[PDB]
């Protein structure tokens, strides 16, 4: 009782050192006498170092601070599903109280090596560039990384918006974002229908350093209990990029000895222990899932930045997003050169395996071909070819932004050029070819692109070979 | 609530109350002390609480710390630095202190003047939809559109018009929208600013607007609250009077950098590039405080100097992450008679997507745009092979380019002054479709001249005929 | 002139890998010089970093 | 409360117990008799900086109170005396006997305290007053490499203000003695020092000497602007005020980017906004400043240097990379003014504007011309003058060129009237052209001056009397 | 006092009352007994700690001290044995003859190794170019009688050569009064020179002064004050002094050796936060005065080739004429290595070197700059797509910076060439004919490491 509780020495800048709480667990929660909570992380022999989760001026001297007894944990619970809440779990979006039973511990261990299995069940993110050449499964990493302006956050809301008739229960975690955006968005979500699967943690750019670092842990928190259920959770954490900063900002105020680029020396311990808690949990646990999205903000693009290379590290591949690309209008701003999915292939399904390999190869060589145009006025070769469907490829690749699209007439398409049913249209009609292509599906192919569903396969190959036709044979020019 | 002076490092200065009192973080603390003797100063010196250090407060001296003596009390105002708002702060311009500058009189003491430290809107608070602001600027609302409550950037300064812009901007909002503007100088040249000061005396906007001036001659505790102060007074006609107002903050990086300054001294370890570790949080605070709430709402226009073109360095790249557009100032259109020298191609905007402003204006927008960029590559075979050859369409490109981004000039309200034409608030929807039809080629026959420095696609007509066209 | 031609295209066909095989070469000679100022570079941030703190 | 005590003492710096009573920045005085700046008010001591020779102290020295913020001698007293920061002469002519004393460190004018610059500052040297035009009360920094032609410039400036109501500043920060003194000598030759007074801190002279040199210059300054007359300063070299006050700072033990203290960019703000152009409200006076830096391999994105340009008002880069082509090493690409135009008056403002255009193209059609004839058009023919014009910004050391005439060669070439001759022949025809202006006809050659303005003829008699020189000159 | 903390170099001597700053402790102790050492020790007051304590930097190992030992203050700073007798001697950082022939008199005046600088009254202003028969240096870079001339070198690239070529071709032929300080330099070029100095007739007209690489900082920290307090004493004493310092960088490096035991705040790159002030208290006194003159040459090591290291970067403004030397140059084969772009003289006026001299002076560097900006394209494209005029300029500049080498007579025992002093006029000459190009005919090797222009021609046909 005397022990267990402290009074402030030193306020500001989010931190307190209070005396006493010689009791205090390193990770309690401390609350202040004003109410307001905080974070004991350095425990020293004389004081401890508080990191204050809210606002700190209503904080002097002398005032008392009261320990908890509990190491930082969450709200948890099938309530959370469809509401806005900060990372201490209190519900922003203004519609009540979140109603909720259970807890669980931010900090926690994850699945243990034994306790996973190879990920081989596919996340579909309905965006042909991503899920034919950069593939992503269910319990796999993949960091997309992108300079500010990129669409990165695009992405991950599409791909939350394509989760409907998947079983994915999602959440957006958002960090360091603007309150304004993620208003703007957790609403184009409103309005889509993601709320119904979507879990919103927000901690905004007003918002003290010490709730952005809480952010993403106390988001997968609330993940890890569909996980552990046997359902399957996909995790957007948008921006570590900033979160990591704000540990960088707390922990040199509580005057760590920093590190490189100031970041402090667990700066790397604290993406990967957060991280690996996204997996496939094996057969032997109930076979659940946790997908994690890790944004990373790059300036320049540079990718030899400090924070950058160690998530890219970390991850299970990324997706690197072009600057330019994004505004030659070219939407996703996918980079397929650097973009790389490891776990890829036994992500992607039979019917996308086969048309998808051949994909990588028109693009690539149209990669390391199309330097070449304006010195291409003497066009040579069948290097001309190459480019033929190489340009056209690009343009089934561009795709439209809240329009996801569905593995089976996705296929489809991803098949039309690469077999040469595309080619002989060219460039300006590809894009209104593959709109009308599906519609001309969902009429007449509709029984086709079943086969595309209840199988996953084409072995398929004959019949769309033909009925691929039945199109472009009625289509405009 | 009396403490006394123990120690001032530059412009930092340690308070200390010998018990209980001790002023909360961020309140404003006086000293006035009449000099005593033949050996010291006046002193009328306004502080800001910090952090507390044994009941000792450190604070940050908004003016100058000459002439202060160990021991001198400190006085509690039990407020933070708090500024007049209203009416009364239109057409004045005051400091960091919310002290009027001007010589038009001071503030009375019934005036109501709120504090400068408040937090963000909530979450609830926000704007659901986001909604365009006009500008009937055409270069702007067609390929860079503001979005009402969001941060423009404003690049290049130097005999651009930089201040026309500004200064037509204030008076396009105000006339068409019925909003203030609040002028924020944050520490860059003095020279610079009393020019402005006489140029939105001559345009007669001033009327509208209020200023602040932070400059580049005051220490870091100044030029850090600028922004906030000049914050403040648009914060009262949003919350207050429903208002759409426009807060203009030239050089925001002056309130990052000062920052870092003075984060030595408080004792903050260096961050990346010296910069102080509490960097992209106070940007943040600063930044949120502006958007469009449930009443009114507040768009800004920073000017951004990044540190030596190099848009990598912490303070322009913590910044950029608050921009919603960006509006580019060229020192080129302007040579060629384009007013506004806004930079068709550099100037970008979050809002230019079919989401936010439908098919129309960006199918249009992005042609605009495109039609532009062939005008631009050719330049050099022009230089080359003459005006004979270019595949007899680049031609028909090259006609319209110039039409187009001639066409992308205006009549400036705040222009009547030294030329004599009115002026023009041209809106979205009539630029949309003026463009659209130059795009079409239905102008192809009246001569460059015509759509240069004009208003709706009709002032091109009569500009014509004045030419001499059926 | 066919052989001429024959000879310029190829003299230049040539000419124009001799200038990118080289070119190519002052790559490495600057990737070189690039590492080494890339090193001293983050060599001396940290160093100032560190001894700004040191400082306190 | 009043007397102190040394308890350090080392490198021109010392920290003392006592003198609860001092006032942040007041000066002091040691036992020995030299003098010192407290800056620090720490509980426990004070941070002191010692004004000269800190031989002649010792631990427990009297540090006796003043009660006086620093300041220097500033008047009628000082033109054409070398004196050092605190005002002391170093030429030898005596003392200076001076009335009123300016404290150091002043509040610079308000911003309803001034006016915009109108009033152009002839350099005299064509390449900066047509280009680059510099206005009275502004800030033009001139930062280049080791020895670029920066220390020759600002002095052809000075020496071309005998004309004009203009008392010049120099001051040599960390600048090399023997140096200063061949400068000061180069300057009577041409009878400068009759407006111009010198402040030197020789790099021997203690880091805080250096560092309180500008601030002690301006003060001279403030003197005659607030007066209402015209003042010019030349900061030469505040790249080693910097380098300075870094060490004191760093003496001091004061936290430090590149060692730099975070208030390193303070230092120069407050001293360069001390400059400008008082409303006419206030007599319409003005100081403009000439400030120096040092660029290693010419990177100009130093820290120092981006500091002092984002400050001024413009800058002229001095590459070397040419004074080994055009002469008077002006980067005419990164060389701006932003004030500019405004500074100069209706006879170049016609004139100097095309000049821009022209030299324009040449830097951007300069990836072209290879092709030459090939077959490039009109493009070879705006290349033709633009080749030209370089030779017209070509201009020879200490050899100022008087507005009247300077606006009539950088008439010639701008309409066709320097074509007719070659690109090797346009030096001679400055030379040429003016001599014969001199005397073939006269009347231009001071209306521009007169009016200051406008056509200097019509039309027809300048672009004629153009015909009269041309027609009469030499192969 | 009593030593009671020894840090390396650095001793902190505690004292009531007794605080001797720069005044020099000497340690005289005794071995008490066999776990001791005799130890015979002078301290440099550095600076005062407070509680009656000085930090003091030592003269030589401190290896041996003790805490509670006895601290003997002499009273004042570094006295070093000046006058007519130091001529043909050699002497320490002390003032020591260390040379094995006899000490020095009692009587003899001993001058402290630190002075304030000549103020602006005494201090010179007056021109005068000076010959050194070198033909890069007289035509680009001149040396100028009295003024300061430094030689920026890194590593090997022949800066010590460079001096004795200099000492050479002026030092012999002046009739001045030479003081040789090599500070921190190396120990075979003090024994190489002093018995050079034997043979060839000067050792009596020069000043010996060493200290070397194996002696700690503090030692080479005051080499460079009691050398010029030597050439000091026949300025202000009495004639023109020639002041050959080699590495003055030694000096400064030696100084951020101690700056870290000082407890200073490190600098840029961790250098001494004094490190410009330092050097403005030892530049200006090696200067001419109304009383005499100093004509200094000083050798300037580049660390790690980077001219913009503190060192030799705030050395620059220290000098009327430099000689900066680049190891491509070196490689190149080119002797010396002189950058001809960079190498300056504040003599280059026409109101100095008149304006034959100056014109081609120029000239050379305009078609030696001209060929370096064609460099990438050579180095990309080769010669073929370049104009019949920019070749030309590609000739003309390489054959002369190959007439930019030298033969210098101290490099024969190794190449096995004579050597040549080209006089002024000579050197002026030659470049001309090469820039008129009456030398366009011969082949650049023709023109590498010679003498006066005839000699091209000759060794010219000697190829066939
Ligand atoms: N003028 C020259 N002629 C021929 N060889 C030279 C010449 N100058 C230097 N060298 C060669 O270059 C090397 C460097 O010599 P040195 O003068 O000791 O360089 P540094 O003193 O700068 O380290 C020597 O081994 C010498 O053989």
């Amino acid at each position: 009782q005397v022990s267990d509780v402290g009074t402030v020495i030193q306020v500001g800048d989010g931190i307190a050192r209070a005396h006493g709480l010689d009791n205090v667990m390193s990770g309690e929660l401390v609350e202040f006498a004003n109410g307001v909570m905080g974070m004991a992380l350095n425990l020293e022999e004389n004081n401890v170092g508080i990191v204050i989760l809210g606002p700190y001026t209503g904080i002097k001297e002398g005032d008392e601070v009261r320990r908890t007894g509990r190491i930082m944990e969450v709200p948890v619970g099938e309530a959370l599903i469809g509401r806005v809440v900060n990372p201490l779990g209190q519900p922003v979006d203004g519609l009540g109280p979140v109603e909720t039973t259970e807890t669980r511990p931010i900090e926690s261990p994850a699945p243990g090596v034994m306790d996973r299995r190879s990920v081989h069940e596919p996340l579909q993110t309905g965006i042909k560039a991503i899920d034919a050449l950069v593939p992503i499964g269910r319990g796999q990493r993949e960091l997309i990384i992108g300079d500010r302006q990129t669409g990165k956050t695009s992405v991950a809301i599409d791909t939350i918006i394509n989760q409907k008739d998947q079983n994915m229960i999602s959440i957006y975690v958002a960090i360091g974002q603007k309150e304004s955006t993620v208003r703007t968005v957790v609403e184009t979500l409103r309005k889509h229908g993601a709320l119904d699967y979507t879990i919103v943690v927000t901690a905004s750019a007003s918002q003290p350093a010490p709730l952005l670092f809480l952010a993403p842990y106390a988001g997968v928190a609330m993940g890890e209990y569909f996980m552990y259920k046997g359902k399957h959770v996909l995790v957007v954490y948008d921006d570590l990029s900033k979160q990591a900063a704000a540990y960088r900002e707390l922990s040199l105020l509580l005057r760590r000895p920093p590190g490189r680029e100031a970041y402090p020396g667990d700066i790397f311990y604290l993406h990967s222990r957060l991280l690996e808690r996204a997996a496939k949990l094996s057969d032997a646990k109930g076979g659940g899932s946790l997908t994690a999205l890790p944004f990373v903000e790059t300036q320049a693009g540079d990718i030899s930045a400090y924070i950058p290379t160690n998530v890219i590290s970390i991850t299970d591949g990324q997706i690197f997003l072009q600057s330019d690309l994004f505004f030659s209008g070219v939407r996703p701003a996918i980079n397929a050169g650097l973009s790389v999915s490891r776990v890829g292939g036994a992500a992607q399904i039979k019917a996308m395996k086969k048309v998808a390999g051949t994909l990588r190869l028109d693009l690539a060589a149209y990669r390391e071909l199309e330097a070449f145009a304006q010195f291409g006025s003497d066009l040579d070769k069948a290097t001309q070819a190459k480019l033929a469907r190489g340009a056209r490829t690009v343009e089934v690749l561009k795709q439209d932004l809240h329009q996801p699209i569905p593995v089976e007439k996705q296929v489809l398409i991803i098949y039309a050029l690469t077999r040469g049913f595309l080619d002989d249209i060219p460039v300006e009609d590809v894009r209104r070819f593959e709109k009308e292509f599906y519609l001309f599906l969902d009429q007449n192919g509709q029984h086709l692109l079943e086969h595309i569903r209840t199988t996953k396969d084409l072995p398929d190959d004959l019949n769309k070979a033909i009925e691929a036709f039945k199109k472009t044979f009625v289509v405009s020019q | 609530t009396r403490g006394r002076v123990i120690q001032v490092m530059g412009p930092v200065v340690d308070v200390k109350f010998e018990n209980g009192h001790l002023p909360a973080i961020y309140n404003a603390l006086k000293i006035q002390h009449k000099a005593r003797n033949e050996n010291e100063v006046d002193i009328d010196l306004t502080l800001e609480v910090a952090l507390h250090l044994d009941d000792t407060v450190r604070t940050i001296a908004m003016a100058s710390t000459d002439g202060l003596i160990r021991g001198m009390e400190v006085i509690d105002t039990g407020a933070p630095i708090s500024v007049p708002v209203g009416e009364v702060t239109l057409g004045r311009v005051f400091n960091v202190l919310g002290e009027p500058i001007d010589l038009e009189g001071d503030i009375p003491a019934d005036a109501r003047r709120d504090p400068i430290h408040r937090p963000a809107p909530k979450f609830e608070e926000l704007a659901t939809e986001v909604e365009i602001l006009e500008t009937g600027i055409k270069v702007v609302d067609l390929l860079a559109p503001y979005i009402k409550g969001g941060k423009i950037g404003l690049f290049g300064g130097a005999g651009v018009g930089k201040t026309v812009l500004i200064q037509e901007l204030i008076h396009n909002i105000a006339q068409e929208h019925g909003g203030i503007s609040v002028f924020a100088g944050v520490g860059e040249r003095t020279r610079e600013g009393n020019d402005l000061y006489h140029e939105m005396k001559d345009s007669g906007v001033i009327s509208k607007t209020a200023m602040v001036f932070g400059q580049m001659n005051e220490p870091p505790g100044a030029r850090m609250r600028v922004a906030l102060t000049g914050l403040t007074m648009a914060e009262y006609f949003r919350d207050e009077q429903g208002q759409d107002v426009l807060l203009f903050i030239d050089n925001i990086f002056r309130f990052t950098q000062a920052g870092s300054e003075v984060s030595a001294l408080l004792g903050r370890m260096p961050s990346a590039v010296g910069y102080q570790p509490t960097l992209a949080t106070e940007m943040g605070q600063l930044q949120e405080r502006i958007t469009s709430t449930a009443k009114g709402s507040i768009t800004s226009i920073q000017a951004i100097y990044v540190p030596a073109d190099d848009y990598t360095d912490p303070a322009p790249a913590t910044t950029f992450s608050h921009l919603d557009a960006t509006t580019n100032l060229e020192r080129k259109l302007a040579e060629m008679g384009i007013y506004p020298a806004v930079d068709p191609l550099a100037s970008t905007s979050r809002a230019l997507a079919p989401e936010i402003v439908g098919e129309e204006h960006y199918q249009v927008a992005r042609k605009v745009q495109q039609t532009l960029q062939r005008y631009k590559e050719l330049q050099d075979i022009i230089a080359i092979l003459g005006m004979d050859e270019l595949s007899d369409e680049d031609k028909l490109v090259v006609h319209r380019a110039r039409r187009i981004q001639f066409f992308l000039s205006q009549n400036f309200h705040v222009a009547e002054q030294f030329t004599g034409q009115p002026g023009s608030y041209v809106p979205v929807k009539e630029t949309v479709r003026g463009f659209k039809e130059i795009l079409e080629g239905k102008y192809d026959h009246l001569p460059e001249d015509a759509f240069r420095l004009v208003g709706r696609i009709e002032e091109v007509v009569e500009k014509a005929k004045a030419m001499g066209v059926e | 002139l066919l052989d001429a031609k024959a000879s310029e295209h190829a003299a230049r066909m040539t000419a124009m890998k001799n200038a990118t095989d080289n070119a190519n070469e002052l790559i490495r000679t600057l990737t070189l010089s690039y590492n080494r100022a890339r090193q001293a570079a983050i060599t001396q941030e940290i160093t100032e970093i560190v001894a700004g703190a040191n400082a306190l």
